[PDB]
């Protein structure tokens, strides 16, 4: 249990951060497109 | 923010198939025109966006790239219901990844819309010396399922453009005949 | 092992997605500030 | 992108202490002026940004909010080396979270800059009926360590503004005397 590949975090934990990562990337691409000024 | 959109269509696409067949590399070739040889396996899901033109209309492609590894199955499942086209990717140098296509097909049938557009990619078709899946056999599989097939290479950049435009064109054509007939 | 709180993902897996989440949020706040036009 | 910056200083702050003491809620009160009663424990780390004015200069505050739970310790560790000020937060209704402050202090001494600015927050100071840690005892702890202390409430909005500005003002004052003396 000194092993780097020990499973440690839950489905809920990873899926939450992923969903936020998607939401942020989506919002960033929108405000980047909003720059044709 | 409710602002005027800069596309006429929005196509949600999904890449599925076993870990390591090259789903991410195929998408990064389509969206950045680059190829990295180092393996960075996809943690759960990611996406890329590209807007293309078809029949003079702006087609936004929101392309969802799933993890192939078993532990991400519940995570990637959530992304099937909304897809409009799906790339089923195998690795021509790996027979298992091709046998597993018919499991991926059953997965689609369980989770996606009944009428989703499907295509088979036999990827890494630049590695002739290690080929395990003949081109003829990929063709008969896809014929057995009545869906289109092609051999791709993200590295040599073979059929990547053609795969997405073809799938995009087939989604659009079926959608237009639905919209017109309503 | 039908348990929702079963540990499943590695340190590497979670920390990678978190670091990307931070990078995206950071970039989004920058391009949002870039909008004083 | 190399563009002119809109701040004169950049202060990297860190909130540490046990899970559930209210670190996130204190930051969300500082950065959004809101309070949600439902517990959403922090997965690893998050951050918020607020720019304040001190002595007529623009101070960007990049405030890193760590998870208190043990399984995130390696993840939160990476964020100690760069911090310039650190909020050590306990819960006035929970004696353990206050006993654990001296472990959090030893954690700082192991991982942060030798001269990092530290402050103690006794949070939830709006829940008098459940108080376990007298105000006098938080004060003597912080006096024992020669650092500043205050009782905060993210819910009743007590001393949240004052905590960050004070820490910001103390970082700035020490930095200015360094910059001037160089
Ligand atoms: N020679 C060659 N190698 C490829 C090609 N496509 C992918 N690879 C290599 O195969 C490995 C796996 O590719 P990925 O795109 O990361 O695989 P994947 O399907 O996204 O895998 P998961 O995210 O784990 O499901 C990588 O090291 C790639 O460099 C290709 O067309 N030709
Ligand atoms: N009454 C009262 N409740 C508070 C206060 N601050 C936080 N809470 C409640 O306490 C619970 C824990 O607060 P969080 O801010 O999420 O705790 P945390 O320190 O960030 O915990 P971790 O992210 O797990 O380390 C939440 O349900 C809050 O609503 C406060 O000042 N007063
Ligand atoms: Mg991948
Ligand atoms: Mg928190």
């Amino acid at each position: 249990l000194t092993d780097p590949n020990r499973p440690r975090f839950t489905l809920q934990e990873l899926r939450d951060v992923l969903q936020e990562r998607n939401k942020l990337k989506s919002q960033l691409l929108v405000v980047q497109e909003e720059l044709q000024c | 923010s409710h602002m005027a959109k800069t596309y006429d269509y929005l196509f949600k696409l999904l890449l599925i198939g076993d870990s390591g067949v090259g789903k991410t590399c195929v998408l990064f070739r389509f969206s950045e025109d680059a190829f990295n040889s180092t393996f960075i396996s996809t943690i759960g899901i990611d996406f890329k966006i590209r807007t293309i033109e078809l029949d003079g209309k702006r087609i936004k492609l929101q392309i969802w790239d799933t993890a192939g590894l078993e532990r991400f199955r519940t995570i990637t499942t959530a992304y099937y219901r909304g897809a409009m086209g799906i790339m089923l990717v195998y690795d021509i140098t790996n027979e298992k990844s091709f046998d597993n296509i018919r499991n991926w097909i059953r997965n689609i049938e369980e989770h996606a819309s009944a009428d989703v557009e499907k295509m088979i990619l036999g990827n890494k078709c630049d590695v002739n010396d290690k080929r395990q899946v003949s081109k003829e056999r990929g063709e008969k599989l896809a014929l057995d399922y009545g869906i289109k097939f092609m051999e791709t290479s993200a590295k040599a950049n073979i059929n990547v453009e053609n795969a997405f435009f073809t799938l995009a064109r087939d989604i659009k054509a079926k959608m237009d005949k639905k919209l017109e007939g309503n």
